[PDB]
């Protein structure tokens, strides 16, 4: 909240939306296949949590 | 080119002065003469040259005497200093150049150019076991 | 959905550096069939084969060929070829499905796949439709036979005839099973009792079983040290 | 230019080898992936060590052992 | 390469490096280098394709056995075996008659095999063996 | 543990060099800088001996041995084996090495 | 300690006499694409008219010695594989049913 880093990254997000960023992470994770949004929420929990 | 020899020799010798090491400058002067063997070429002139081509000064001088008569358009030449690992690789003896780097690109052009080596350097005569 | 389709079609055609992936994508274009499709294609195959048999006995002047009859028997002759090629292109996916389980042992994957294609050719040659089954069940035997034949033939640096490879595999299966269930390592005399043979034959078979090592491994502690140099 | 190895060349011309030169150099098309027979340890016929192609492993000895 | 008069593109590239401008001129120079290289010697670009592959003599790739009969290959015999097998299989499928997906796939496998035999790992993934 | 000499002992398998190492009779690695130094002396002949007829001239080595025990003059060094190995590899890479 | 090896071949040590040899014939061979090949057989040697030459094919002898033409058999055909399970009349009825199928294709 209190940084030019957070302001500049909040403006330099260029991918807004929760599941939009889910499928963005997932299509960056896959590349080469159609994605699915619900696996994007859990493969995150798979690969780290 | 004169001062750049005197610049190279005295600066390198300045290092070995600092360690108390006596190196006679003619051991340095052999190397500096080897670096400035080639000039650069920007004009094709009249006889088959390319822009930026690094060829020998004496050979650039050699072709010009045969071409000032019958089409006196010499190549626009400029003496250039080229580095040690680069001046080594830009040799005519490809067999000597094969022991340097990625040997494929030493050789695939060589068979394309059909560049016959003349075994005149002492490096290659070591390899074939000729009397060097 | 157009965004995920666009991203998938962008990320699907990036490099195609793998020839196996290229072959997979290539063979995935022909459509599958069913039993009556097999029956129709096999009818076309046998019809074209009888057409070229009639052409073979018609190669000498047994019959004055009409134009329409010559062209329609040639149509049938090429039609059977089209049906046969259609069937092979249908069942290449079956060949892939069988070959995907016999990798990890010596041979290359595309080589296994192509030997399975040859076995699939033999299966669709010797395939019958009046027996009334799925083609895949009958083709499985021929494809797995050609796969095992290729893995017996071209998977060793020295060629071993297939029966000795079979008894080597039987010995290895018995040996892994005996090391598992016995708990400790089996004695070769007990193994010779197990395969009802002589222990000296077991030793000869084990001597045949040792695959050679390469000379081009960095066997010494130095990476530049070559194993092939240190041989008197 | 002779390859008969008399220890004087003064010249060495590399170059691309044609398919005609490749089939000119050889001693028969090797045509089997069989290196050494597993039992007799002799080189297989027309394989990657075939003595008819390359030459004999035993000095002045034909393979069947007649001469 | 068969229907390729090299002298036509040689004169075309001569004209382009004579009259052109910008990086098209230097690109035609870089092409004209190898075009005049092939034109200069008595070579031909027909040998750039390969119709018969030579085998290194087998003592240089020996199969020596050891004490206890431990044989030792030389890691080229596996590449040669793969090329030999793929060529034999391709010949069998050609004389048999097969769908062209199969034939072109076998030809591609042969091509990758030859490529790895000359230089493993030059294209794609390197072909490995035991212990990868 | 260290003193280690060889006149004529075992050889390598693929190359024809004398197999070094104290487990064998073992030569000495005549390395690159030694070739440089003996180039710098201008001693061409000793370099030719060290790179042909003590190392790889197969028919030359037995003639050297014969000339010594017969007490005759040392014959001319022939072509080294490693150069012919290089020639056969380069011919095998579809390169016409004329 | 030291591992040794032996390439499985015999090495003798004799004199290379280029004068005292077994005398020998030379048989010229002509391949399928007219290629000449001169195989040195011995003197006391039956010359086979056929010979796998250096070409990588079969090269017959340059004379008209008339070797055996085939002495072989065809392996099998797809028609043979067909005939092992079906009847000639079965295939002829399939031929007539496909003739009627191309009749419905053509003018029916
Ligand atoms: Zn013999």
């Amino acid at each position: 909240g209190f940084s030019e880093i957070m302001r500049s990254t909040l403006e330099k997000d260029n991918t807004v939306g929760t599941d939009e960023a889910l499928l963005d992470i997932y299509r960056k994770l896959r590349p080469g296949e159609p994605p699915t949004k619900e696996s994007a929420q859990t493969l995150l929990e798979n690969l780290f949590f | 080119p004169r001062e750049v020899q005197i610049h190279l020799v005295r600066e390198v010798q300045e290092v070995y002065r600092a360690q108390g090491v006596s190196i006679h400058d003619k051991h340095i002067e052999v190397i500096v003469r080897q670096m400035l063997r080639r000039v650069t070429i920007i004009d094709s002139g009249s006889t088959e040259f390319l822009p930026g081509s690094l060829i020998d000064r004496a050979e650039f001088e050699a072709e010009n005497r045969r071409v000032v008569a019958e089409g006196g358009e010499p190549a626009a030449g400029r003496p250039v200093l080229m580095g040690i690992t680069k001046a080594s690789l830009a040799t005519d003896s490809w067999l000597s150049a094969a022991s340097f780097q990625e040997t494929t690109r030493v050789l695939t052009d060589a068979a394309i150019n059909c560049r016959s080596d003349k075994l005149n350097g002492l490096k290659e005569n070591v390899i074939i076991g000729k009397l060097i | 959905s157009e965004a995920l389709r666009q991203a998938r079609k962008d990320a699907e055609l990036t490099a195609s550096a793998d020839s196996v992936r290229a072959y997979l994508k290539q063979i995935g274009k022909v459509a599958l069939l069913n039993a009556e499709e097999e029956v129709e294609l096999a009818k076309r195959i046998e019809a074209g084969l009888y057409a070229t048999q009639l052409m073979t006995e018609l190669s000498e002047r047994g019959e004055k060929l009409p134009a329409a009859q010559r062209r329609d028997m040639m149509w049938i002759c090429r039609d059977g070829d089209r049906a046969k090629n259609h069937l092979l292109e249908a069942n290449l996916r079956l060949v892939v499905s069988l070959a995907k389980r016999y990798t990890g042992r010596g041979m290359a994957f595309l080589d296994l796949i192509q030997e399975g294609n040859l076995g699939l050719i033999r299966a669709v040659e010797k395939f019958d439709y009046t027996k009334g089954y799925k083609f895949s069940t009958y083709a499985t035997w021929w494809i797995r036979q050609a796969i095992t034949r290729a893995m017996a033939d071209q998977a060793r640096t020295i060629r071993i005839p297939v029966h000795m490879v079979e008894v080597i595999n039987k010995l290895g299966r018995i040996q892994r099973e005996l090391l598992q269930d016995l708990g400790r390592e089996p004695t070769p005399e007990e193994l010779a009792k197990e395969m009802d043979i002589t222990p000296e034959k077991v030793l000869e078979i084990q001597q045949y079983a040792r695959e050679p090592i390469s000379l081009d491994q960095t066997i010494g502690d130095e990476g530049d040290s070559q194993l092939g140099d240190f041989i008197e | 230019g002779a390859m008969l190895d008399v220890n004087f060349f003064d010249e060495l011309r590399i170059g691309l080898a044609t398919a005609e030169d490749i089939r000119q150099w050889s001693y028969g098309e090797v045509k089997k992936p069989e290196t050494i027979n597993y039992r007799t340890l002799k080189p297989e016929k027309d394989g990657l060590f075939c003595e008819k192609i390359f030459g004999p492993t035993r000095d002045w000895e034909c393979y069947c052992g007649k001469y | 390469i068969e229907n390729f008069d090299i002298d036509a593109e040689a004169e075309s590239l001569r004209d382009v490096i004579r009259n052109g401008k910008g990086q098209k001129k230097l690109r035609a120079l870089k092409r004209l280098k190898v075009v005049a290289a092939f034109q200069q010697s008595g070579n031909s670009p027909m040998g750039m394709v390969l119709d018969a592959v030579p085998v290194i003599p087998p003592e240089l790739r020996p199969m020596v056995q050891l004490d206890g009969g431990r044989f030792a290959t030389s890691d080229l015999n596996d590449l040669y075996r793969r090329v030999i097998n793929r060529n034999n299989r391709l010949k069998r499928l050609i004389d048999l008659g097969a769908p062209e997906i199969i034939v072109n796939n076998e030809k591609r496998m042969l091509q990758e095999s030859v490529d790895a035999l000359f230089d493993n790992g030059r294209r794609g993934r390197p072909v490995t063996g035991p212990g990868n | 543990d260290k003193i280690h000499a060889r006149s004529t002992g075992p050889y390598s398998m693929i190359t024809q060099q004398p197999l070094g190492g104290k487990a064998q009779f073992g030569g000495q690695r005549f390395g690159e800088m030694e070739c440089w130094a003996m180039q710098a002396y201008g001693a061409a002949y000793t370099l030719q001996e060290l790179l042909t007829i003590k190392s790889d001239d197969t028919v030359g080595r037995v003639k050297v041995y014969e000339a010594i025990v017969k007490g005759e003059n040392i014959p001319e060094p022939g072509i080294p084996e490693s150069f012919k190995v290089l020639l056969k590899e380069l011919q095998s890479l579809c390169l016409n090495v004329e | 300690r030291v591992l040794r090896g032996s390439r499985l071949g015999a090495v003798s040590y004799e004199t290379d006499r280029n004068h005292d040899l077994a005398p020998r014939q030379i048989a010229r061979y002509r391949t399928d694409n007219g290629e000449e090949f001169e195989v040195p057989f011995a003197d006391d040697a039956e010359i086979p008219g056929t010979w796998l030459c250096r070409n990588g094919m079969e090269g017959t002898l340059i004379e008209g010695d008339l070797p055996e033409p085939k002495k072989v058999k065809p392996p099998r055909t797809h028609w043979d594989m067909l005939l092992e399970r079906r009847s000639i009349e079965e295939l002829e009825e399939l031929l007539k049913e496909r003739l009627e199928l191309i009749r419905s294709r053509r003018r029916g």
